[PDB]
């Protein structure tokens, strides 16, 4: 949810 | 009143047979002078001709090779060899059975998302790949399988471009190592070497980029349109299995990297096996993807993680024929899509004749899955593995060829198997064998005496 | 109009803490870096540190690390400087500062907050008149000596303010915890002692006002 | 209806420059109208692509234009124990251009920026920048609201909040009548997208060369969000301004977010504090609803209407088949404090892959009948696919479904004719507003004059 | 840390003069320098940022120059309001550091001090203390030295001095010196002397009194 990158 | 056998010269037994299949010749010396020697067999016997002395060849068909049809070498045609013996102008029928035993050809090309988000999914996509290979190989011995991988367009802002070390190692700032970023990489051409495919799939590791949506649609387009590179076969079922755990870049996204040139729908891989236009050409649109998938007859399967299933289900509705499965630690869901696809494959049996002599002509009756004799037909459709159809062929000779021994082949289109028909032409009578060179009875410069007659 | 409004003068004891404040007026405190700077007469200007009030991140000169804590509250549009373990070296004027355009500059300053660190108790001054010695010229000089008060300030006038020309009132100086100040007044010899000259000294902290008429010395 | 397609005027830039990617009319203090043209791949003076801007004086015969000079040298500043760096190579100067009063604002959305501190860095990223010019004086200013001096590690420790490193500020732009520059930055906040607003006057008065990081006190940026509907939405891919709350003292912003909500797309109308007043959702995923937005009153009632382009919209056809043609949605503003409803009209492209709705330009009143008109570009439309621009006249009902006129590209395949458009200005002073059309692929601009 | 050395520490100048103040940094600071002004009894106003840029509102007579490690503030045609303190600050590096400052003083003709000596008051003598006060008033330039003697012998401890700023009206300086000793010691001596040394004379100005002599 939080992170919006390629993770 | 009079028949053709008696009213056409008939100076000899050989001429008698040549007139018509219904003609018979009498060699009986006790037969009186009034009676004709060339006649219908009924007439000869009625006129007291000795039954043993009557010459009346019957055309026949003998099976020489009759290996039965295989279940589960592979015999798909039965019989394999027949001997046809024909008298002048006669015909003879024979039967052939054809079975679809061999497995249907299927091409699977596997696209691996090797972006950093896929680190926790890596085992799952390796598992799925090797399961695709191993299990579909059990489903069909004519599987070919290959793969490629993608991340995204290797250009800012998708690509980390600082510090200089980040280019060869995108994970540099996390104090770990991953592979350099790349667009689309063709790794393994469609092959039947399953053990090798499984080895290469297990060697794959992840790279890393910045933004969540990835460049898999570039990979799909290229996997579709690069025929020679990927290795799709003309008469095979084509399945493109695409994996990811994220949303995907779409046409007009490329402008954020300064890329405005529309996708041209052409192959741009070439000899280093990278998509060369990755940094210069925009992502493809759904419509263009649809056009090429259809034009190349490729079936797209989205094998995606549960967080994005709905997304891809929704794209799937905009690319008709596309299906979606769930990528997970379990391969069943995706495998069923392939098995289902395989289950829909149908085949035909279309007989073709090779090396048929000028003098011979054939006619066919097909008995297909409906179990009804369709006369004139020499092909059946809608078969599955295990189904059998049957044909009745009738060969007719034109007169008596001087060749006397010929042969032709009846072969279903796309089968190794065939029926070899050996043809012998039987124009002579048996009584010719003991022709007695010295005339004895003629004695006027005629010579020889056979079947109760002079020249 | 950008204006940094600092809190009032502080009188505080050694070993204690004090917290100064700086309220933004005509702008929002989170707009820029806010710095704190210290000024002393002898040692001059020293940068203490800064805060980004948008996120609370701080930098400090190592000399003040552990003594100074800078904070900010965007709700009240105020920056703060807290000084712990107060010593005599912390007696100084403290300014908050922000740039105009350049992120890194030091362009707008508050009015300053004076901090005095002392153990002294409030003490009223002793006020002494200073008449000349026993030939007289054309002018004469008288004086007033204000000794031993705390804290500053005292106000000193002559003749209740009516004598302002020819006055030199010297800045107070601190001798052993208390302040001393002096003043001189010069007039023509025909003015004094013929007319009354009186020193007026007020020390509000001790609630005291004292008048001292300068009288000629006698035999 | 009455744009002359025979007597065209052509302006041209250098090969490969993308001259025509963006354009606008510029009126000097004397009132003379010229044409500003962006050319984002123009080579700088050291043979590296930097982009550039040209200012074309009106001439019937057209031709070559003078290059409006900007500084193309990279800057470095060692300050505050940090090293600030601007990188202008491949910055795309002229990817957008807009004129206001006597000012030209040309943006470079892919200008890069880094900050170094010992062994750490901010990351070298496309913050974007805009260059502001006042031609009649020579004044120059810049505005780059997304530059920061925060190191990489701090974004990581704060879950990448308020991350403006990939803004691409100036990707889109518009200026209000009062002189507020509004910039779209679709990469803002880790690709949610953001808007940056500042008065032009304050941009000029606060800029000095070499400072690189400076404050514009009057500036106002939109906000970060934890709503996943907004993730990768590219909010600010397109931007426009208009009057949508009935209060003439306030200006409203229109913002395109073409990949909003998992590529459904959206356009939002907002107040100048960035509070949402209305949201218009896209109809079909990946259609790029919000690629273009235009504001103009088309039905003569004095209330601004909204047009939205979805250039990759796929139309349904026989036997469950879909054809990418593009679409344009017309929303007429109703009376009173009421929401915008469903579209009053849908215009749909006819050429496969034509990208109808890729650009939409208010023309003003082309035929002088009392109703304002529009032009819609299909840059790969027409039977040949060379590109087409379609004129629709306004009426009491809104717009006509049938175009009054079709302009076919005069340039060869690949020109992207119509990718940029501007009208509503009378360049030759005949009393009728004219149309300028960019074909960046052919490095040219075509000017069509309206006739009596 | 970067050392900022500012010169001169003061200057005596006139209205209408053009003057320069220099700042030398211990390393190159590439124009990351501000100039600041503090008027008497006031806070600071910023004059220049980033080497040469005037803060909004600042008069055009102020200008900045320099590069590398060496910079200058120039004031063209001094106004009365320009007699103040000026400082440089660098922000090339944290910690920010300041120059020691420059005071602009008003130039005038030299003037000798008027010196006045005062014995202890009777009120003070009753308390047990004795302060002898000497005023050295209205002199120029500012530098001056005071020496106390009791019966000819130089007396150093217990002397407290205070100096005024430059006078608003005549631009002179004044000084106060107080010698405090015990009443006990005070009454053991006769002669009390304050000697002022200033550039206006080679010999000191001596003022004296003998205790109890009227
Ligand atoms: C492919 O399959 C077809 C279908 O089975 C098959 O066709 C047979 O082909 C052979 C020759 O190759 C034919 O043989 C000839 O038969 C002639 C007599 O035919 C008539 O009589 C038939 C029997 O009728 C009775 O029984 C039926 C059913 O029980 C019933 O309906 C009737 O009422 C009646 O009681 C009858 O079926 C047949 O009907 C066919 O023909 C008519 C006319 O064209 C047509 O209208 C029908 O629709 C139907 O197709 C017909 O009424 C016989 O005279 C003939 O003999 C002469 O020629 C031979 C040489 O060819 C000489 O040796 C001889 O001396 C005579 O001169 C010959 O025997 C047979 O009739 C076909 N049967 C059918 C049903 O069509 C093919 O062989 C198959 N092909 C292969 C490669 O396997
Ligand atoms: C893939 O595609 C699907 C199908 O299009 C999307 O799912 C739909 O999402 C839309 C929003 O885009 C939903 O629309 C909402 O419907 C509500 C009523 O639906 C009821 O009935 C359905 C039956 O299918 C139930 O499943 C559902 O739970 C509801 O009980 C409305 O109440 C909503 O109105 C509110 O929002 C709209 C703005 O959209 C406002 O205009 C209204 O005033 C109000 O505030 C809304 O219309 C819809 O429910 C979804 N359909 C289905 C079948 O689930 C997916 O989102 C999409 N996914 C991805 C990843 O792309
Ligand atoms: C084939 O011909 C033979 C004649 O020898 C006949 O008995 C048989 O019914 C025929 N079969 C078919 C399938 O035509
Ligand atoms: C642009 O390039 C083409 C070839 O790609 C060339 O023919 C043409 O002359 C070039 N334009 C100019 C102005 O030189
Ligand atoms: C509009 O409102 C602003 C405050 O929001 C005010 O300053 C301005 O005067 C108003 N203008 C008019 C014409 O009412
Ligand atoms: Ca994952
Ligand atoms: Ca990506
Ligand atoms: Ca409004
Ligand atoms: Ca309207
Ligand atoms: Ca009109
Ligand atoms: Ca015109
Ligand atoms: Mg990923």
């Amino acid at each position: 949810a939080k992170q919006r990158g390629d993770v | 009143g009079p028949n053709i056998c008696t009213t056409r010269g008939v100076s000899s037994c050989q001429q008698c047979l040549a007139v018509s299949p219904m003609c018979a010749w009498c060699s009986d010396e006790a037969l009186p002078l009034g009676s004709p020697r060339c006649d219908l067999k009924e007439n000869l016997l009625k006129d007291n001709c000795a039954p043993e002395s009557i010459e009346f060849p019957v055309s026949e068909a003998r099976v020489l090779e009759d290996r039965p049809l295989s279940d589960k070498q592979v015999t798909q045609v039965s019989p394999q060899r027949i001997a046809l013996r024909l008298r002048p102008d006669d015909s003879k029928n024979f039967s052939i059975q054809v079975r679809q035993v061999e497995d249907y050809p299927v091409d699977i090309y596997y696209l691996m998302d090797l972006s950093y988000s896929m680190k926790d999914d890596l085992w799952s996509i390796q598992n799925l790949g090797t399961k695709l290979a191993t299990q579909m190989r059990k489903l069909t011995s004519n599987l070919r399988i290959g793969f490629g991988a993608f991340v995204d367009k290797p250009v800012s802002p998708y690509m980390y471009i600082s510090p200089p070390e980040a280019l060869e190692n995108p994970c540099y700032d996390m104090k770990t190592t991953c592979l350099p970023m790349f667009g689309y990489k063709h790794v393994l051409t469609l092959t039947d070497q399953v053990t090798r495919f499984n080895e290469e799939v297990k060697k794959q590791s992840v790279s890393r980029n910045r933004d969540a949506p990835e460049g898999g649609f570039d990979a799909i387009m290229q996997a579709t349109v690069c025929d020679e590179k990927i290795g799709w076969r003309n008469d095979a079922s084509h399945l493109l299995v695409f994996t990811t755990d994220a949303k995907t870049h779409i046409a007009l996204d490329g402008r954020l990297a300064g890329i405005v040139q529309p996708n041209d729908g052409q192959c741009h891989v070439g000899s280093d096996n990278h998509y060369s236009a990755s940094t210069t050409m925009d992502y493809p649109s759904l419509g263009l993807m649809t056009e090429k998938l259809s034009q190349k007859n490729i079936n797209l399967i989205f094998a995606v993680t549960e967080n994005v299933v709905n997304l891809y289900q929704n794209y799937s509705e905009l690319i008709p024929g596309t299906t979606v499965g769930v990528l997970s630690m379990d391969s069943s869901n995706v495998l069923q899509l392939i098995v289902d696809a395989y289950g829909k494959i149908r085949s035909k049996v279309e007989l073709e004749v090779r090396d048929l002599p000028e003098e011979l002509s054939l006619s066919f009756n097909a008995t297909c899955l409906n179990n009804e004799v369709i006369p004139g037909l020499k092909s059946c459709m809608g078969l599955k593995i295990g189904d059998t159809v049957s044909f009745s062929i009738e060969a007719k000779v034109r007169g008596c060829p001087q060749e006397k021994e010929k042969s032709f082949t009846i072969k279903p289109v796309g089968f190794k198997d065939s029926l070899i028909v050996q043809v012998t032409f039987d124009c002579d009578c048996a009584c010719q064998a003991q022709a007695e060179p010295n005339s004895h009875r003629c004695n006027n410069g005629n010579g020889t005496f056979e079947c109760g007659v002079c020249r | 109009e950008v204006q940094l409004q600092q809190s009032g003068a502080e009188l505080v004891k050694p070993g204690a803490s004090v917290k100064l404040s700086c309220t933004a007026s005509g702008f929002n405190i989170k707009d820029t870096y806010v710095h704190w700077v210290k000024q002393r007469p002898e040692q001059g200007l020293e940068w203490i540190g800064r805060i980004d009030p948008a996120n609370g991140y701080t930098k400090y000169d190592p000399k003040f690390q552990g003594k100074a804590t800078i904070t900010a509250d965007t709700s009240s549009n105020t920056a703060y400087l807290q000084l712990s373990s107060l010593t005599s070296e912390d007696t100084a004027v403290y300014y908050c500062v922000r740039p105009l355009y350049d992120y890194y500059a030091m362009d707008y300053w508050g009015q300053g907050t004076s901090v005095t660190v002392s153990s002294a108790k409030t003490t009223a001054p002793s006020v002494y008149p200073l008449a000349p010695v026993c030939t007289t010229g054309s002018s004469v000089t008288l004086g007033c000596l204000v000794k031993g008060y705390f804290p500053e300030p005292v106000t000193l006038t002559w003749n209740s303010g009516s004598l302002s020309s020819g006055v030199h009132t010297f800045p107070a100086v601190l001798q052993s915890d208390l302040y001393t100040l002096s003043s001189s007044v010069t007039v023509t010899s025909s003015t004094w002692p013929s007319q009354s000259i009186t020193c007026n000294v007020a020390h509000p902290a001790s609630s005291t006002k004292v008048d001292k008429k300068i009288e000629p010395r006698g035999p | 209806l009455n744009l002359d397609p025979v007597q065209l005027t052509f302006y041209a830039g250098p090969n490969g420059s993308q001259f025509g990617f963006s354009l606008d009319f510029h009126k000097d203090s004397h009132g003379r109208v010229a044409i500003v043209v962006g050319a984002p791949r123009t080579l700088g003076p050291s043979q590296e692509e930097t982009g550039g801007v040209f200012l074309c004086p009106w001439r019937a015969e057209g031709g070559q234009c003078p290059s409006l000079l900007f500084d193309l040298r990279d800057e470095t500043r060692n300050v505050g124990s940090q090293t600030l760096q601007t990188f202008k190579a491949r910055q795309g100067l002229g990817a957008s251009v807009v004129s206001w009063s006597d000012v030209i604002v040309a943006c470079a959305p892919w200008q890069h920026w880094n900050v170094l501190e010992k062994t750490e860095e901010a990351e070298k990223t496309p913050v974007g920048s805009c260059f502001l010019a006042q031609p009649e004086s020579g004044r120059r200013a810049e505005y780059s609201p997304c530059r920061g001096n925060t190191l990489s590690r701090i974004y990581v420790e704060n879950d990448f909040s308020w991350d403006k490193r990939y803004c691409e500020a100036g990707f889109s732009s518009v200026v209000t009548q009062a002189g507020e520059l509004v910039l779209g930055a679709p990469g803002g906040y880790y690709f949610l997208g953001l808007l940056a607003q500042a008065p032009v006057a304050d941009i000029f008065s606060s800029y000095r060369p070499g400072i690189l990081l400076w404050h514009v006190s009057s500036q106002s940026l939109s906000f970060d969000s934890s709503n996943p509907e907004y993730f990768d939405g590219y909010w600010g891919y397109s931007v426009a301004v208009g009057e949508f709350d009935g209060d003439l003292n306030t200006t409203e912003y229109v913002v395109g977010a073409p990949t909003w909500s998992w590529t459904l797309g959206a356009v939002e109308i907002l107040d100048s504090y960035y509070q949402r007043l209305h949201r218009l959702r896209g109809e079909q995923m990946a259609s790029y609803f919000g690629h273009s937005v235009a504001v103009t009153d088309v039905n003569g009632d004095g209330r601004h209407d909204l047009l939205v382009g979805a250039p990759l919209y796929m139309e349904s056809r026989a036997d469950r088949k879909l054809a990418e043609v593009g679409r344009v949605y017309l929303f007429l503003q109703p009376r009173g404090p009421h929401a915008l409803g469903a579209p009053s009209l849908l215009l749909t492209g006819t050429q496969l892959y034509g990208r109808f709705g890729s650009a939409i330009a208010p023309l003003g009143d082309l035929d002088r009948d009392g109703y304002n008109d529009i032009a819609v570009a299909a840059p790969y439309g027409g039977p040949s696919g060379r590109g087409q621009v379609l004129v629709f006249l306004g009426q009491s009902e809104g717009l006509r479904s049938r175009p009054s006129q079709v302009l076919d590209s005069p340039f060869p395949t690949g020109s992207a004719f119509g990718f940029s458009l501007r009208g509503a200005v009378d360049i030759d002073d005949n009393g009728y507003p004219d149309l300028i059309v960019g074909a960046y692929g052919a490095n040219q601009v075509a000017v069509y004059r309206a006739q009596p | 840390d970067i050392l900022m050395t500012q010169s001169p520490s003061s200057m005596s100048v006139s209205l209408g003069d053009t003057v320069s103040i220099t700042c030398h940094a211990s390393q190159g600071i590439s124009s990351n320098i501000g100039w600041l002004q503090q008027k008497p009894g006031k806070s600071f106003m910023g004059l220049i940022y980033y080497g040469t840029n005037l803060v909004d509102g600042v008069p055009s007579r102020f200008s900045g120059s320099g590069s590398g490690a060496d910079y200058s503030l120039t004031i063209s045609s001094l106004d009365s309001e320009d007699f103040a303190d000026y400082y440089c600050v660098q922000y090339a590096q944290l910690p920010y550091t300041f120059g020691g400052g420059t005071k602009l003083e008003i130039k005038r003709a030299d003037a000798a001090p008027t010196v006045s000596i005062f014995p202890p008051s009777s009120e003070q003598l009753t308390s047990g203390g004795a302060s002898v006060v000497c005023f050295l008033n209205n002199f120029y330039p500012k530098d001056i030295n005071v020496k106390w003697k009791i019966d000819g012998s130089e007396r150093q401890n217990g002397v407290l001095n205070s100096w005024t700023d430059q006078d608003s009206k005549d631009s002179t300086y004044s000084m106060s010196s107080t010698l405090t000793l015990t009443k006990d010691e005070y009454e053991r001596h006769n002669s009390y002397t304050c000697e002022a040394t200033h550039k206006t004379s080679t010999s000191p100005i001596v003022k004296s009194f003998n205790r109890n002599e009227c």
